[PDB]
């Protein structure tokens, strides 16, 4: 599913800065970070996609794979 | 601004402020270590090695972040400063895993660069391998029919099937180059030098071949009548034939060696002769006296030396052999000389051997082949006594051993067994149990005990002063690379010395790889190794014919093709390999776990390795600050970072554009774009700066080469250093092998090779006839535009020559700046966006070219406003203030009239300088204004500057027209830093518009249809693959004459194809999008030896045309000057081109803004394709 | 061309001109150079001028627009000028240059060509 992230993507827009808050948000309702999630982010946000990953695995908090 | 005052080094320097200690090193000729420094980037402070110890300063500084300040010591050397960058070194080598030099390079003793010239000769390129070798071999044919190939044995390929047959593939090109004039590496200028080499053999002549090299006058003195060594007064006939080894003697003496024969030390000179009127003498005696057989009757007659059997064999000299020969020993001495016993009458031959077979010295092939020709083995047996009869041997004792005990080898001691004795009958005995140095011609040297001369090791000099040795005579008896190696080194050594600063020979360090096993190589393809052609037994046990021959050029392609090229790409030009070897790293200490972590991929132009990453960042800084694609990231944290396109996905499925900035930025090979060549070889090659013709960006280059092929393209450094898909990727079209070379005329109804002058003159018939029958007017010339100046002006000069005014091109769009300004050309140069204050990018700016976004990128960040127009999505809409997605030119009549409404057109000015004004207010009056027009027109009302960036080659005429009417009404044209900007399509389309070609595609076509036009001559155009459409219009012309580098879809149904060369083959000068006249220089010669310029002036004068290149350029200097647009900058300073000397103001209708066109040059259509059927964008 | 391909008779000319011999093209006699010129700094003066004109039709309106002399127009067609040729074209005379004409005619996108002999 991608229209959970709806609300959360319409929270933080308008500044491409808020991309560690959508992340978590994602990672708290999908229990972790799906590619075609990800994808969605960086297609409706704006933020270059390499960025996103960039920020997604820097942390050990986000990872990515299925529960 | 001040002038710091600095110190660096202890030499002073006066450095200007806000600079870098980088940048003022780099200016003041001091070498400062970096990694991960850009000019174009900020500073990152990875890698840290540009630390510089700053007097006053605790910590060591950065030099590519810090800045001079005045009265600032700086020491970039001191042991603080050595000691951070070794440690920071060995850390980087700890984690890297490559291989800087294949094994097979590391195994031969003269490192020559095997998989240099087996990719070479993979690729065709002989003479290049021939070079290659004679870089570290001068001997390629004679070393390669005779050595042990000890690289084959560390060859790679030893673990997938079989070792690259290296001696076969040198041998093969060592024939090739004897076969025509030799190869003659170039000599530097004379340094009046004068060294003396006693010997003539492989040491000596090695030693002359790279001395000559360095300008030095050598002699050498021979003892034997011939030069060779015991490559000739040894090895046989049949296994080196003289010819060969007379024949590189002879290219060694075509260096100027002169090589005085029949000369001896110690009888006929002296050593105190060659050390007094000689700079520097180089010993090579060798071992010439063969050990006595060590038994009581060793001195009966019917006992002879093995080398000096071989030597009065290989003379021709009457020896005295028999029904029975033994021969002692077990080397390459014995081996020959009982096969040359076997060939010489010898009804038994027997070697006797104190060890076993397992042990011999002899290689196991030579053993077998002596055993297929009729010799017998007995071993473990050594001699005791010799039984003479009457002065003459009649048999010999030997007492049976067998193997006890350990010895100094540490393998297995031989040891005598009592009461075992064998009498063996002997006519001939030949003691082959080895050589030692004749102690004669080393008279008053240092000798080591085991007999040799005794040199001090590195610097290969004797006890006397400026008296060198090498080769058998101080090693002992060895095999001939051996001995080469020797004489390269005492060579280098010698010519130091010479120079005054005598410096010992220091081994570089080298990255390998030692983990390597068969299972890394369980999926690569399993190829045979090529057959050896082997004499028969029987037939070649009779004569000194050689037994084995050359490979051919299908199966030496074939085995240089079985290359696994274990050598790292980037070893000529990698600076981490660079810096370990300037810096005594020990990476052992620090070796640890290290990643594997390098997966194949499929993108035709680069590749990345993770394993040999430094993680400097640079291709992420270039691909996000310079280029703005924004493809490549950091993963994971820590120990596990590494640099991976968007999430981990391939290449080609990101957005990269292929520009391949990252494989020009990345230091150490981890990112490399791949070469246009058959097979990957790393090869140091020759930049030559030339111009991309792929659009009117002309972007400059430098084109690497080796031979008459491309290896690969690089940016220059003008910038922001930048190249796009075309210029970067695209110039593999050089190389391609589906290039025409020869003209085709149509013979029987099908096309056929010719000669040029045949089809040239056919040429002309054709289209006279045309012209005769069918009148003027009726041959259309469709030029591409990727020809230079002088080329479109000598199409032009022709069609005047056939009457005919149809030159035009297919790619050509309806001209609308003519009408307006005078002049269809860009108002000013790409020099004024970084100054203007608005920029208004119409089109695919950024898609069609990168060069240009990556300009608009770094004028946006220098204080410029962006304002992108467009139907579609942008690149350039990221930092742009105002973005307009039009599709009707309705945009610009209502941007007009608000700018009409706004009182922001000063209508006295402009009443003033433009005509037509009161027709474009009325056509204005009754447009709706709509708010994006509105805020349009306040944004360019506002700038001070303005600037219209066109890509002409997706943009609409009506739109050009009314942007420089916005342009006019606001006075924004004929300024500095204000005007329009075309980047056109191809590389001179500018050129060819001035020059004369200014017909478009459909007047073209029309007037085929039409009837009027019934032959033409396509110069480099594809219209019936570009266009299905056009196919049918092409049936309509009586004549089709093509001239294009490959054969097109649209050159098989032609009658006659002429042969064109690429652009990197032809001189001659291209113009600028913006006006600027560039170059075309040489890189290549023609491969066919006819340019374009060429063909054309053949053509030329075959209707009276006298032309040459010089003519040509001044008649276009004469051309450009006449329409005042010669070395202008900005056009229209003075006054309009227009008759009236006033701007015509474009009144018309709407239509389309933007419009999708193909392309019709042969080339960039071809590597278009291309890159839509790999899936990769530009 | 077709019936003497002119790369022969360039290498004979250069054989010839490899004797010694300097062959100055584009001079000629009465208007590049006097004839009292050549008497005067030459020994020994030979005219090989040949018949360079051609005969007219002989007939009213022989100088009618589209009516070309044999010669000229086979010198025309060698040296690569346009000539005004067309469907129709007629030869007048039975001699090689009337023959040559035709056939360069022919090949040259002519229909039709008919060679008119008394
Ligand atoms: C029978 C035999 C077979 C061999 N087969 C092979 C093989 O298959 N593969 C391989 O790789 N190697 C082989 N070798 C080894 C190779 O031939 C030598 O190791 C190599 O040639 C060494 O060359 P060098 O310059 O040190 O000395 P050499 O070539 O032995 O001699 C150098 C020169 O010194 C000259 N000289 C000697 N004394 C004087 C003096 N007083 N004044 C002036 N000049 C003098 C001699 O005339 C000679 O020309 C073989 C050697 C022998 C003997
Ligand atoms: S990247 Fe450089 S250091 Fe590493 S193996 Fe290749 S050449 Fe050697
Ligand atoms: S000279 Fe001998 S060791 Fe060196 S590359 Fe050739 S065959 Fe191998
Ligand atoms: S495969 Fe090629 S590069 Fe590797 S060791 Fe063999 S010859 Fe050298
Ligand atoms: S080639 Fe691709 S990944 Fe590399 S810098 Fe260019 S756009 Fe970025
Ligand atoms: S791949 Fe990128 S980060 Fe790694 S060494 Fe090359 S340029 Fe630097
Ligand atoms: S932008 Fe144009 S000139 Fe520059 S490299 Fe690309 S195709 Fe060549
Ligand atoms: S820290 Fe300055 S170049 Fe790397």
């Amino acid at each position: 599913d991608l229209s959970l992230l709806d609300p959360v993507l319409d929270e933080y827009k308008g500044e491409k800065s808020n991309i560690i808050a959508i992340l978590q948000k994602t990672q708290e309702i999908y229990r972790f970070l799906p590619l075609d999630a990800l994808n969605y982010i960086s297609e409706k946000t704006g933020v270059k996609k390499a960025k996103i990953y960039g920020i997604a695995t820097f942390y050990a908090q986000f990872r990515l794979k299925p529960v | 601004m001040r002038l710091v005052r600095v110190n660096i080094d202890n030499k002073e320097i006066f450095a200007e402020e806000g600079k870098t200690i980088l940048e003022v090193a780099h200016e003041n000729n001091i070498e400062i270590p970096h990694l991960c420094y850009d000019k174009r980037l900020k500073p990152y402070g990875a890698c840290g090695l540009c630390v510089v110890e700053i007097e006053g300063s605790p910590k060591l500084a950065r030099a590519c972040s810090t800045y001079v300040t005045d009265k600032m010591v700086i020491k970039t050397d001191s042991p603080r400063v050595r000691n951070a960058r070794k440690m920071a070194l060995e850390l980087l080598l700890s984690e890297h895993r490559g291989d800087c030099r294949p094994p097979c390079v590391l195994a031969c003793p003269a490192h020559t660069d095997c998989q240099g010239y087996v990719g070479l000769i993979a690729n065709g390129q002989f003479r290049e391998a021939v070079a290659l070798i004679k870089e570290q071999l001068p001997f390629p044919a004679s070393i390669g029919r005779v050595c042990p190939h000890p690289c084959e044995e560390a060859c790679r390929r030893n673990m997938v099937d079989q070792p690259i047959a290296i001696a076969e593939l040198k041998r093969f090109v060592g024939d090739i180059d004897l076969l025509d004039d030799g190869y003659i590496p170039p000599i530097k200028p004379k340094t009046g030098k004068k060294v003396a080499i006693v010997g003539g053999g492989p040491a000596g002549l090695t030693c002359a071949f790279f001395l000559a090299k360095e300008g030095h006058d050598i002699v050498v003195y021979e003892a034997m009548p011939k030069a060779g060594g015991m490559l000739r007064y040894g090895i046989p006939e049949y296994r080196l034939p003289k010819g060969i080894l007379d024949k590189e003697i002879e290219l060694i003496e075509k260096m100027g060696v002169q090589i005085k024969t029949n000369m001896r030390l110690g009888v006929d000179i002296s050593l105190e002769y060659l050390r007094k009127n000689y700079d520097a003498v180089f010993l090579a005696v060798g071992a010439w006296k063969s050990s006595t057989l060590g038994c009581p009757g060793d001195s009966a007659e019917g006992v002879i030396g093995g080398i000096e059997f071989l030597r009065k064999v290989s003379m021709n000299q009457p020896v005295n052999l028999g029904q029975r020969v033994l021969v002692v020993g077990g080397g390459n001495t014995a081996m020959d000389a009982a096969r040359t016993a076997i060939r010489l009458g010898a009804k038994e031959v027997t070697v006797l051997y104190r060890r076993t077979r397992e042990e011999m010295p002899a290689e196991d092939i030579e053993v077998n082949e002596a055993e297929e020709e009729g010799v017998k083995f007995q071993f473990l047996v050594a001699p005791i006594e010799v039984i003479t009869d009457g002065g003459r041997v009649r048999a010999l004792k030997c007492q049976r051993m067998r193997l006890g005990d350990m010895d100094e080898s540490g393998r297995r001691r031989p040891v005598p067994i009592e009461g075992a004795e064998v009498i063996f009958e002997a006519d001939t005995i030949i003691s082959a149990i080895g050589q030692k140095v004749r102690v004669e011609d080393v008279e008053g040297l240092e000798l080591t005990r085991h007999g040799t001369i005794k040199v001090d090791e590195g610097t290969y000099q004797t006890s006397l002063e400026g008296v060198f040795a090498g080769g058998d005579a101080v090693t002992g008896p060895k095999i001939a690379i051996e001995a080469i190696a020797q004489g390269k080194n005492a060579a280098r050594v010698i010519d130091s010395y010479l120079r005054g600063k005598l410096e010992p020979i220091k081994e570089p360090y080298y990255v390998k790889q030692e983990d390597l096993t068969p299972e890394d190589f369980k999926d690569r393809e399993r190829k045979p190794r090529v057959p050896l052609k082997v004499a028969n037994a029987e037939e070649r046990k009779n004569n000194f014919r050689e037994i084995t021959s050359t490979m051919t050029e299908k199966e030496a392609i074939a085995e240089a093709s079985r290359c696994l090229e274990c050598g790292c790409m980037d070893y000529f030009e990698c600076q981490l390999y660079k810096y370990v070897n300037q810096y005594d790293v020990d990476p052992q200490r620090l070796s640890g776990y290290k990643h594997k972590r390098y997966e194949p991929q499929k993108h035709p132009f680069i590749e990345r390795n993770p394993d040999k990453c430094i993680l400097c960042g640079l291709c992420i800084r270039v691909c996000e600050e310079v280029v703005g694609v924004c493809a490549l990231g950091f993963v994971n944290r820590g120990f596990e970072t590494i640099v991976k396109p968007e999430f981990g996905l391939p290449l080609e499925e990101t957005s990269c554009i292929s520009c391949g900035q990252c494989a020009d930025i990345c230091p150490t090979g981890a990112c490399i774009g791949k070469q246009p060549v058959a097979k990957q070889v790393p090869v140091n090659t020759v930049a030559t700066k030339t111009v991309c013709t792929f659009c009117g960006m002309g972007c400059e280059m430098l084109v690497e080469t080796k031979g008459n092929l491309i290896f690969d393209v690089s940016p220059v450094q003008s910038n922001e250093g930048m190249l796009c898909a075309f210029g970067r990727f695209g110039i593999k079209y050089v190389n391609d092998k589906d290039r025409i070379l020869a003209p085709l005329i149509k013979v029987n109804g099908e096309l056929s090779k010719t000669t040029f002058d045949q089809a040239l003159i056919e040429t002309a018939k054709k289209l006279q006839a045309i012209r005769a029958s069918y009148g003027k007017d009726s041959i259309a010339i469709i030029a591409s535009q990727r020809l230079t100046n002088e080329e479109a002006l000598l199409l032009t000069k022709l069609a005047q020559k056939l009457d005919t005014t149809v030159i035009g091109s297919f790619d050509l769009r309806e001209s609308v700046l003519d009408r307006i300004f005078g002049l269809n050309a860009s108002t000013n140069s790409f020099d004024e966006i970084y100054s203007t204050d608005l920029i208004v990018a119409v089109g695919k700016v950024a898609e069609n070219h990168a060069v240009m976004g990556a300009k608009l990128k770094k004028a946006v960040e220098l204080g410029a406003k962006l304002v992108t127009i467009n139907n579609g999505e942008t690149r350039a809409d990221e930092r742009a203030i105002a973005t307009y997605k039009i599709d009707n030119t309705a945009f610009f009549k209502a941007t007009i009239k608000a700018l009409f409404e706004m009182k922001a057109v000063d209508e006295d000015y402009v009443s003033k300088i433009a005509v037509n004004l009161d027709e474009l207010k009325d056509d204005v009056k009754n447009v709706e204004v709509t708010d994006e027009a509105s805020e349009f027109a306040k944004i360019i009302a506002g700038a001070k500057t303005a600037m219209v960036i066109v890509d002409e080659e997706s943009v609409s005429d009506t739109t050009i027209g009314q942007l420089a009417n916005i342009l006019t009404l606001t006075q924004k044209i004929g300024r500095p830093r204000c005007g329009i900007i075309k980047v056109t399509g191809l590389g001179n389309t500018q050129g060819a518009w001035d020059m004369g070609i200014r017909m478009s595609k459909e007047g073209i076509v029309k007037l085929i249809n039409e009837g009027k036009v019934k032959a033409a001559f396509i110069v480099s155009e594809d219209p019936q693959a570009a266009d299905k459409n056009l196919g049918e219009v092409l049936d309509k012309l009586e004549c089709l004459i093509v001239a294009d580098v490959f054969l097109t879809e649209t050159g098989k149904r032609a009658d006659v194809v002429l042969p064109l060369v690429s652009h990197v083959e032809s001189t001659g000068t291209v113009t600028r999008a913006d006006g600027k006249i560039q170059n075309l220089n040489l890189v290549l010669k023609p491969k066919n030896g006819l340019s374009n310029l060429d063909l054309l002036l053949k053509l030329a004068e075959l209707f009276g045309l006298q032309y040459n290149l010089e003519k040509l350029n001044r008649e276009m200097v004469e051309l450009l000057q006449n329409e005042n647009k010669y070395n202008q900058q900005i056009l229209y300073t003075e006054g309009f081109a227009t008759p009236d000397k006033t701007v015509h103001l474009f009144v018309s209708k709407d239509a389309p803004a933007f419009v999708e066109k193909a392309v019709f040059d042969t080339v960039k259509n071809r590597f278009e394709k291309y890159l839509q059927d790999k899936h990769l964008k530009y």
